């Protein structure tokens, strides 16, 4: 198809790549849903501690959001709901059990091509596969009543230790097809399935077109390829889903079930054996990783290490968006003149250090910030990262001074926290560019 | 014993690197630091450092041994201390000097301007982060050793404590500190004791170390007569172009060897920590316009014939393209911006040489100007790419 | 030739804003943002190429010594009548603009208020008048001041623009550091000082 | 009546709060001497054109209040302009076209706009002399900084033995310049500030 | 109401320019007499006549100095208003200036009056010098001199910049008192009557007749000084002059 | 002489720059009637000079918008939809308006000033502001220093009101003193106590405020009201007192006072959810309003709660018509905390400050705060102190109604 070469970009050559082979995975027994994931949500909950609940049943709704309903992944006893401050919903814990669960109507994979664009949507709002759904602008879940014309199926991964897509398809290829066509009936312009090289599975409907992206990391980005094939803006809006949400959509479509079964690479510097291996949606991780990470202090991450939640206390659990975990090291201490000896071991984006002279080498990162925080100094990293055509040096100082409108100017409404997560991570000055976009996307809402 | 927690930290971190780890995504971080660009760019400049010490101590005992000889010449080597230390420390003033001696000598008018200015600029960064509430920035050991290269080897040392304060206090502490300003700092200091103190800074009796000496430098001799005018005259031999590339030249401790310079700045520009593109913009613009000066010609005007090699090496050309038209905070922030402003430097390095008979050299004044006129390269640049995201980037 | 010398000095050479220190409150004041400095220099272009050319004449007809009558020189009435002047060129200016060219009016004209007695206009003037220029020499004077000033004011507004970034100790914000600014810029600008041209 | 006067010395300053009369502060100040001869010009011209505008500001018509305001200015501004011609000769030399551009000196139009227009006669001569005040002790310390740290000197007299004439203080060559001026009012603003914290800008 | 505006601004307008008129008019003279003391005080100061207060100024200058006007091509006195003249006015117009060739143009001043003025420091029914405006461009600026030469024109009783614009304490040192001082007793031309007085660098020989310590640090500013009395003391300056006083012209 | 040729120059420099500008001034300054449309109705056009601003031109006009501050671009509350002319925003007008209303058209007729064409759009809600002459009926004293006014509309287009609305009143000048103020001996004790009476007000320039009402929509021809003398602060007692206030507690029965219309957005939602309402001193008017008519108009079955805050037992009022609605419905309960009862106040209820005890009682054991539509009106260090409690609680700005004014 059309192909598009990223040539800026970092593959973090991180220790610890998965097997890319799936495996039956644990036993989960706690299911969360993680309410600080999306973004602009205030939950009304509609369960308390110790309540029955079936699988797709609602459990808060969005009062910012009318219409949206988050469901519960599993049938079970809901057994804690963590509120944080300011009584932020931390995560709301289902303890699983039984078989009960919610059903919708189901059809032949002949029809779902030709499907109502409000009946596709109210099947997804009841069955709460709707939260899929991400809007640029704002990475926000899209409103019942809106629609766009143009939305990105993310079939690549590129993201450190991440699974291949292909391997997962291949197993539920008609279930893919099927959420292609059910997409296509749902949008009102066309469905740009982003992909690398390697065929998948192929829609037979005009709308879908599938595009390669090649080149390193920000290549399988929604971003990148909202940015390369439709540019978004305030007045032009693009929805995003990843291609298990979008078997997920087929699954729900064909069967009349919700579909909440997930394949996550485990894998990380401090993993025994990484590899792919099945899970349910919010599965908690603690259970997750149990008798498999090598003894001491690791931090586990619900996503990549460039974009991730910290998988600890209330939050130990399976994001909604991540498809991956990575556990890593803690790299508390301390050593003589470090930031002085030669780079053997080290990785770097620049050639100050020896590592970059052997090629192929596999680094244990670990969690340290290798240095305090300093001003921004442009020494020309955000440009070897930043493929998209923006300036990212002036776009971050932006964000740094908090000139919402400068910031806009520059295109941080095509932009997500991920986007950034190689910009932290080659910044000298150690800033963490997401919280600082995140504060200006929420400024920009606000005011507008 | 709060007060000096911003000193504790600077000295704790200095030898250990801290014990941090990330706090939110991008969990694992690069290698690189302040730390290490920082140091990588002072030990950049040591071969500069190191043969500018032992061309001040040759030139110096040249124009010694020239000047005075016998009684004489130990009279003025008792009556000056760089002279009877050296002597004392086992480094012979005769004309037989070794390059031990030659090294001595440069090191006792080096190192006591280099502690000068490291320790006003360090006191004033302490006060301003102590009373701030902040903690040290690594950029002050480049703003030191850059300062102490780039002066003559017979500075008083109030002049070079008054020049590095301005440079410190006035053009980057007040605006933040490092990575917050928008001149550069050294050669604000610089300028401050060119338009301050000139006298110590120019003409004849200051670019050679020797007392009683006046000799003129290699861009002063072309600009009385030509080409022909290159004399030294402590040796009596023209002075050739492998000699100025080589660096056995009078003027600054840390200009006159161009190669010393470009193997510093080959090695951080390999690192990346220097901007290849101002570099390239610079050349590109020198050339330009010393092409254009030698096929103009003048009959009066000899540095209207100034071949572009001779002003690569001639002056303190290279160590500004190499050192502080490099220097990332006062650069351009965009690729076409940083291309501009090396190219506005180089222009106006090389018409400041030619057009302004005041002053023989012009490369500290064009990289202030270049600075200044920055910003509104990186304007233009984001203005040209917001149209075209305002196109839709064509779609 | 003379009038390429002439502009190119009256450009970077003598600059108005930081040789001369004319103007320095608007300079100070509408330096905050890169697009209004740009129309604030751009009506000082103007108003100084369409005032000092007619100054000139009126100088050369009437105000210089001996030229309106034998044993009679008008020079006592040299200030007023080139302020009188320059105030009617802009508010004639800017009702024009205001009635004919909306857009211009509102690109340009919406800073003539300021200009109708500014200093820089007035100091060109008396530069202009303590030296000695023809009319074309006159145009060309005014014009390439007005486009100094415009250079160092679009500079300086650049500069506070990248300056959103930095952390200024309060009681320097604001004044002062424009000041200081203002002051490094002139350092810079000394670079031209000894060109003869 | 004296805190009223007093007041724009330092409460409402015109050069430290309000961006007026800067380019007099600027070149000027080179020498105490000039320095001193512009602040009475600026006092003697401010205090009569204010006078004078509260007393015909009834009269005065809007559609030419500028022109009318501007003649009496320039007409003050020339006669001040004579007398230093003939008394003070070098001090009007060395002021060159400044004096005149005290017509356009923002101190003054804002002033005789702001407050003589509706406002008595006595207390517009009042507040014409209150800002000249300010104004020239703004630029009387930073001529009185110039001056000395540039030449060893106040008002013409040797305080500091200059090398050249056998002394032991080599002058700063930078203090006649342009930058000095802009640093001397920046720093002077931040000592203000930080005096009196309530006129810290946001 | 057209009639009370025009009343109102006429009546301001011919009040402002009554008293405006009045003063300038009043004062004229006495800047007039302003501007001729200043410049006599300098060129009794030259003439090494102490002069304090305008009075004592005005007398002396009177009792002493005797302005004449010299055509530079011929060198002969020519008849007119030497006190009330503008040298700089006449070299400024085309009509009574010359335009000079770069060979000529050795001080680079591009016009050269066609009459000068010089002074003759009268000791009653006798002069004892001549005091003759020489002028060039330095580094920065025009510098502007008064040189006093003996009745045997070959003789440097004195020199002062009275205006100049060069960098102080490097370029500014040719106002400095011991710089002015050391020209005394120079000769301005050696035995062949050729332009002599030299400005050496680094000092000058114990004794010398034609050499001048240079200005420290300041060889541009030592150049032009050297141009401008090169260029003055030559046929297209002063030359014929004093080749005319050696003989006598002036007794 | 010179001086006769310099005054005929002078002259005839000044003659020709005056007539030059006049000429420039008549050939191109238009002189014609400035039109304002509003809603595009050719009836209801202003004609009018360029000049002056727009919020005084629409009340020359007859058509009123909200003055709470009187102009100076510090409420905000007057905002008109300019879909053309109008000129750019101000500053001064961004303070109070977003960027998305900027975008829409909102713009401060205070500070907007009317020059050239303009188009407004203006909802049809204002055409219902109309100014009345009230007449006086009761002036007794309510409190120490809290008093119940009520003003009658004398039947004349008398626009029904909206609960939790307010009125606006110009008193023009006048001179009151404090000895013609009615208060029964038990306030009067603690008035003399001080000798509150000696202060008295001399207004010389005609003042424009806004009141909140206090009469429930099912009361028809009558506004209550309710007024806080703004007695001089104990700390600084020689400044003058309030103006306005003063001049309402000198009024009496029967005197014709000037009113405005209906003014405010401060109405409940029409939902389902638990209402808590915060009330202090004045505050109790607007929540009286609110509370009769959820209560008797709508008769709602929704959960009430309100809790008031007096400073003392003798800042109490209407103790007896809330505990009388209480007992009739049980889904309204109140809860009043003395924050400061004196020694005589024998309190044996609540105190402490309004916020605190609330949080304490209600909210800390309350399952779903954010739920909740919490409704406040008081000073404005209650208002900040019952926003950020309920902000530490997890409540939104959507689910909190206040009069930020
Ligand atoms: C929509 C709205 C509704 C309102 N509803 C009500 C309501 O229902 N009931 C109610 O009582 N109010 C209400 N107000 C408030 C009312 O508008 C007045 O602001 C308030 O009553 C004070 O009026 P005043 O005449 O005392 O004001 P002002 O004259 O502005 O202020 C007088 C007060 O200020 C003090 N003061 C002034 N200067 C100083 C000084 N230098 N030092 C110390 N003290 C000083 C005086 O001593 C006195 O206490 C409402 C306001 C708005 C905007
Ligand atoms: C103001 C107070 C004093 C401080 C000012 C500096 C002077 C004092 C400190 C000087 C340091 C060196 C100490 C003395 C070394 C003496 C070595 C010796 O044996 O004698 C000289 C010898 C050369 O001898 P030769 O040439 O054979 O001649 C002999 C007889 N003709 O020498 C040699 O063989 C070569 C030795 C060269 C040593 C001098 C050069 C040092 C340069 C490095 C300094 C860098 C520091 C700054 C950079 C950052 C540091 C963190
Ligand atoms: N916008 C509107 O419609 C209305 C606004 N108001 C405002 O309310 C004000 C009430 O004034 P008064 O009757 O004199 O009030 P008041 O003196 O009677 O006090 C009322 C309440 O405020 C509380 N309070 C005061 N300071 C507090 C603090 N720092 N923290 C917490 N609680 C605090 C007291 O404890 C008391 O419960 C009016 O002056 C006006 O500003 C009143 C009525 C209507
Ligand atoms: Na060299
Ligand atoms: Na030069």
């Amino acid at each position: 198809p059309h192909m598009i070469t990223i040539k800026k970009g970092l593959d973090l050559p991180i220790a610890g790549t998965p097997s890319q082979v799936i495996s039956d995975g644990k036993a989960i027994k706690k299911v969360a849903l993680l309410g600080e994931e999306y973004v602009g949500m205030r939950p009304t909950m509609h369960v308390r501690v110790g309540d029955e609940v079936k699988k797709a049943q609602i459990l808060f709704e969005d009062k910012k959001n009318p219409g949206v309903k988050f469901t519960s992944p599993v049938s079970g006893k809901v057994v804690e709901i963590n509120r944080g401050a300011k009584r932020v919903l931390q995560s709301v814990v289902i303890e699983v059990a039984g078989d009960d669960q919610v059903t919708f109507d189901k059809f032949e994979a002949n029809q779902l091509a030709s499907l109502n664009r409000d009946a596709i949507k109210t099947q997804l709002v009841e069955s709460g596969l709707w939260t899929a759904f991400r809007t640029r602008p704002f990475s926000k879940v899209p409103a019942i009543d809106s629609t766009s014309e143009a939305i990105f199926v993310t079939a690549m991964d590129t993201n450190p230790l991440a699974a291949e897509p292909t391997v997962v398809i291949n197993e539920q290829s008609e279930a893919f097809v099927a959420g292609l066509d059910v997409l296509s009936a749902l949008t009102t312009g066309k469905v740009y399935v982003c992909k690398k090289g390697t065929s998948l599975p192929r829609s037979q409907q005009p709308n879908v077109e599938e595009h390669v992206f090649d080149g390193p990391h920000p290549a399988g980005l929604a971003g990148t390829h909202m940015h390369f094939l439709y540019p978004v803006s305030a007045d032009h809006v693009a929805w995003s889903i990843n291609y298990q949400d979008v078997i997920a959509v087929g699954q729900l479509f064909l069967t009349g079930e919700l579909y909440t079964q997930r394949v996550v690479s485990l894998a990380g510097p401090v993993v025994n054996k990484p590899r792919l291996v099945r899970t349910v949606m919010g599965a908690s991780l603690e259970q997750l990783v149990d008798s498999e990470i090598m003894p001491g202090e690791v931090r586990i991450i619900s996503g990549s290490v460039l974009s991730g939640t910290k998988a600890t206390g209330p939050h130990a659990y399976l994001g909604r968006y991540h498809l991956q975990v990575s556990v890593l090291r803690e790299g508390r201490d301390k050593e003589l003149f470090g930031w002085a000896m030669p780079g053997k071991n080290k990785f770097s984006v620049t050639r100050s250090f020896l590592g970059h002279l052997f090629k192929g080498q596999v680094y244990n990162m670990t969690t340290t910030t290798n240095g305090s925080d300093r001003s921004m100094v442009p020494i020309g990293n955000y440009e070897k990262v930043m493929p998209l055509d923006m300036e990212p040096t002036l776009l971050l100082r932006d964000l740094c001074a908090g000139d919402s409108d400068s910031a806009v100017r520059l295109g941080a409404l095509e932009l997500d926290e991920e986007d950034l997560a190689l910009c932290t991570f080659v910044c000298p000055g150690k800033y963490e560019y997401g919280q600082l976009l995140r504060e200006c996307l929420d400024k920009i809402e606000k005011e507008g | 014993h709060e007060k000096w927690f911003a000193l504790y930290e600077a000295a704790a971190t200095l030898f250990y690197t801290p014990g941090l780890v990330t706090k939110r995504s991008s969990h694992v971080r690069d290698s690189v630091d302040l730390k290490r660009i920082m140091i990588m760019v002072w030990l950049a400049v040591f071969p500069a450092m190191f043969w500018g010490m032992y061309n001040a101590g040759g030139q110096a005992i040249a124009a010694l041994n020239h000047l005075y000889s016998g009684d004489q010449l130990a009279a003025i080597v008792a009556g000056n201390w760089h002279y009877w230390l050296t002597e004392m420390l086992g480094g012979t003033m005769s004309s037989d000097a070794g390059w031990g001696s030659k090294m001595l000598l440069g090191a006792t008018y080096f190192l006591p301007i280099y502690a000068t200015v490291f320790i006003v600029g360090g006191f004033w960064e302490v006060l301003f982060c102590m009373v701030r509430k902040h903690e040290v920035n690594e950029g002050f050991f480049v703003t030191s050793i850059l300062f102490a290269l780039i002066v003559p080897p017979t500075l008083p040392l109030w002049q070079a404590a008054l020049g590095i304060t301005f440079g410190v206090v006035v053009a980057k502490e007040v605006f933040g500190g490092t990575g917050r300003n928008f001149l550069n700092p050294a050669l604000a200091g610089r300028a401050f004791l060119f338009f301050a103190y000139p006298a110590q800074i120019s003409g004849d009796l200051v670019w050679t170390a020797a007392d009683g000496y006046s000799g003129a430098t290699a861009l002063s001799q072309w600009a009385q007569g030509g080409a022909g005018a290159l004399i030294n005259n402590a040796t009596g031999q023209t002075i050739t172009w492998m000699d100025a590339f080589i660096g056995n030249i009078p003027g600054s401790i840390g200009e006159v060897s161009t190669l010393a310079l470009m193997i510093g700045a080959a090695f951080i520009v390999y690192m990346g920590i220097a901007s290849w593109r101002i570099i390239g913009g610079v050349m590109i613009g020198m050339i330009l316009l010393s092409t254009l000066f030698n096929v103009i010609g003048s009959d009066t005007n000899a540095m209207f014939n100034m071949p572009w090699h001779w002003h690569l090496v001639l002056g303190g050309f290279a160590f500004g393209m190499f050192f502080m038209a490099t220097d990332p905070v006062s650069a351009s922030f965009t690729n076409s911006g940083k291309w501009a402003y090396g190219i506005l430097i180089g222009v106006m390095c090389v018409l400041i040489r030619v057009v302004n008979p005041a002053y023989p050299e012009g490369m500290m004044l064009a990289i202030l100007f270049a600075n200044l006129f920055a910003p509104l390269f990186d304007h233009v640049v984001v203005e040209r790419n917001i149209k075209r995201r305002l196109a839709r980037y064509g779609k | 030739e003379h009038y390429i010398s002439l502009l190119v000095k009256s450009i970077f050479i003598e600059n108005m804003a930081l040789s001369f220190f004319l103007g320095m409150c608007t300079f100070l004041a509408v330096s905050k943002k890169v697009k209004t400095s740009f129309g604030l220099g751009i009506a000082v272009i103007v108003v100084l190429t369409i005032s000092v050319p007619v100054n000139n004449l009126v100088y050369n007809l009437v105000l210089k010594p001996d030229a309106l009558v034998e044993g009679v020189d008008l020079s006592f009435l040299n200030f007023i009548t080139f302020i009188g002047v320059i105030a009617a060129l802009v508010q004639i200016l800017e009702m024009i603009l205001d009635r004919f060219f909306p857009p211009l009016y509102n690109a340009l004209g919406i800073f003539l208020p300021l200009i109708t007695v500014n200093c820089a206009i007035f100091g060109g003037v008396s530069f202009m008048v303590q030296r000695d220029y023809s009319f074309a020499e006159s145009v060309v004077y005014g014009f390439g001041s007005g486009v100094g000033w415009m250079l160092a004011i679009v500079a300086l507004a650049g500069i506070r623009e990248k300056m959103k970034y930095s952390d200024v100790p309060p009681g320097l914000r604001g004044l002062g550091i424009t000041f200081i600014t203002a002051g490094l810029m002139a350092l810079g600008f000394m670079s031209f000082s000894g060109v003869q041209l | 009546l004296k805190k009223s006067v007093l007041a724009p010395v330092l409460d409402n300053n015109p050069i430290a709060l309000q961006v007026l009369g800067v380019c007099s502060a600027l070149a000027v100040t080179t020498k105490l001497e000039t320095a001193f001869v512009m602040t009475l010009a600026v006092m003697f011209v401010t205090a009569l054109s204010n006078f004078f505008v509260s007393l015909i500001r009834n009269h005065i018509p809007n559609s030419v209040r500028i022109i009318v305001q501007m003649a009496i200015i320039a007409s003050l501004v020339i006669v001040v302009d004579q007398i230093l011609k003939a008394y003070l000769y070098d001090i009007s030399k060395q002021l060159s076209v400044f004096v005149g551009l005290i017509i356009t000196n923002c101190i003054v139009m804002g002033r005789a706009e702001a407050f003589a227009m509706k406002s008595e006669p006595i207390p517009s001569f009042i507040d014409g002399i209150g800002n000249g005040l300010g104004y020239g002790f703004v630029l009387m310390t930073v001529g009185f900084f110039r001056e000395l740290l540039g030449s060893g000197k106040l008002f013409g007299l040797e305080v500091l033995p200059l090398i050249s004439n056998g002394g032991w203080y080599q002058p700063n060559g930078l203090m006649l310049l342009a930058p000095s001026a802009f640093f001397l009012i920046g720093f002077m603003i931040w000592a203000i500030r930080t005096f009196k914290p309530e006129q810290v800008e946001a | 109401s057209i009639k009370k505006t025009l009343f109102v601004v006429i009546a301001l307008s011919l009040v402002c320019s009554i008293i405006v008129s009045a003063a300038a008019v009043g004062l004229r003279d006495k800047q007039k007499e302003n501007a001729a003391l200043d410049k006599q005080s300098k060129i009794l100061q030259v003439a090494g006549i102490e002069a304090k207060g305008s009075k004592q100024i005005v007398e002396l200058f009177n009792k002493s100095i005797e302005p004449r006007l010299v055509d530079f091509n011929t060198g002969d006195f020519v008849e007119g208003d030497a006190a009330n003249y503008d040298q700089r006015k006449a070299a400024k117009e085309a009509s009574e200036s010359i335009k000079l060739t770069a060979e000529q143009d050795k001080a680079k001043i591009q016009r050269r009056a066609n009459v000068g003025v010089v002074y003759l420091v009268k000791d009653g029914d006798k002069t004892s010098k001549v005091i003759l405006p020489v002028h060039g461009n330095g580094l920065w600026s025009m510098m502007y001199a008064f040189v006093a030469v003996e009745t045997d024109g070959n003789t440097v009783s004195g020199l002062t910049y009275y205006e100049q614009g060069e960098t102080p304490g490097l370029g500014g040192e040719v106002e400095n008192p011991a710089w002015r001082a050391q020209w005394v007793g120079k000769k301005l031309f050696d035995e062949n009557h050729k332009p002599a007085i030299k400005i050496v660098k680094g000092g000058a020989p114990q004794g010398s007749e034609h050499g001048v310590d240079g200005l420290s640090g300041a060889t541009l500013t030592s150049n032009g000084v050297q141009n401008t009395f090169d260029f003055w003391l030559g046929d297209m300056g002063f030359g014929p002059f004093l080749t005319k006083v050696r003989d006598g012209g002036l007794n | 002489s010179t001086i006769i040729f310099g005054v005929v120059m002078f002259t005839l420099i000044i003659l020709a720059l005056v007539l030059v500008i006049l000429f420039a001034k008549s050939k191109l300054v238009p002189t014609g009637d400035i039109t304002i449309s509003i809603n595009g109705d050719p009836e209801k056009a202003i004609v009018t000079q360029p000049g002056g601003k727009l919020l005084t031109a629409l009340a020359g006009a007859g058509v009123f918008v909200s003055s709470a501050c009187g102009g100076g671009g510090s409420c905000g509350q007057c905002r008109v939809k300019i879909k053309s002319g109008g000129g750019d925003i101000l500053p001064t007008e961004l303070d109070h308006i977003s960027k998305g209303e900027a975008r829409e058209g909102e713009r401060l007729a205070c500070q907007v000033a009317v020059k050239a064409d303009m188009d407004l759009e203006l909802p049809e809600e204002i055409f219902g502001v109309k100014k009345w002459e009230c007449t006086v009926i009761s002036n007794d004293n309510k409190a120490t220093f809290i008093k119940e006014l009520k003003l009658a509309i004398p039947d004349g287009e008398s626009v029904p009101f909206r609960a939790g609305g307010y009125i606006q009143i110009e008193a023009p000048a006048h001179h009151v003193k404090y000895a013609d103020f009615d208060v029964p001996e038990k306030y009067r004790g603690d008035w003399d106590k001080f000798n509150l009476f000696r202060y008295e007000s001399k207004v010389d320039e005609p003042i424009i405020r806004a009141y909140s009402m206090a009469n429930y929509p099912e009361e028809f021809g009558i506004i209550m009201l309710n007024v806080r003398i703004a007695t001089p602060p104990p700390n600084n007692p020689n400044v003058p007192p309030g103006q306005m206030s003063s001049y309402i507690w000198s009024l009496k029965a029967g005197d014709k006072c000037t009113i405005s219309g209906p003014f405010g957005e401060f109405f409940a939602k029409d939902t389902d959810a638990e209402m808590v309402f915060i009330g202090g001193g004045a505050g109790m008017a607007p929540m009286r309003s609110h509370i009769f008519d959820q209560l008797k108009r709508l008769k709602s079955k929704r959960k009430m709660s309100y809790w008031y805050g007096a400073r003392s037992k003798r800042e109490m009022f209407y103790v007896e018509d809330f505990d009388g609605l209480a007992a009739e419905n049980d889904n309204f309960v109140w809860h009043c905390a003395l924050s400061d009862p004196q020694p005589e106040d024998n309190w044996t209820g609540y105190t402490g400050f309004i916020h605190n005890v609330l949080y304490e009682n209600y909210l800390k054991d309350h399952e779903a705060p954010e739920d909740c539509e919490y409704y406040m009106c008081g000073p404005p260090m209650m208002n900040a102190a019952v926003i950020n409690m309920l902000k530490n609680l997890g409540v939104e700005e959507e689910n909190i109604l206040l009069d930020d004014f």
